[PDB]
């Protein structure tokens, strides 16, 4: 968010409108890895073995 | 009764149903439940790969 804010304060205004699709999809992709993803050493169970 | 309506559910019940769905689906097309290998999965994954490759290319065009 800081990168986008820095660019907006700088005045490029490149991310306005449809250009925003790059930050938006990245922010969503990061969200998937941190909350879901896969279990650790104490979570050996998974769909392929169950 | 039981099982009817919109009651609560859990994540183990969601995968459990998908297993019964795959196993019953091949029983209609191949008439056997042995399921030595599970081709329905692979045929579906290949489509998802096809769609993803289309999206990667058009995002590449927008970047241009």
């Amino acid at each position: 968010g800081g990168m986008v804010a820095m660019v907006f304060a700088s005045g490029s205004h490149v991310f306005g409108g449809i250009g925003s699709i790059f930050p938006l999809f990245m922010m969503v992709g990061i969200m998937m890895m941190m909350f879901r993803g896969m279990g650790g050493g104490q979570q050996q169970m998974s769909r392929p073995k169950l | 009764g039981s099982g009817y309506g919109l009651g609560l559910s859990t994540r183990t019940q969601v995968t459990g149903y998908q297993f019964l769905a795959r196993r019953t689906a091949m029983a209609l097309t191949r008439w056997r439940v042995r399921m030595e290998i599970e081709p329905g999965r692979r045929q579906t994954l290949a489509v998802v790969a096809s769609v993803s490759a289309a999206l990667v290319i058009c995002l590449g065009a927008l970047l241009w």
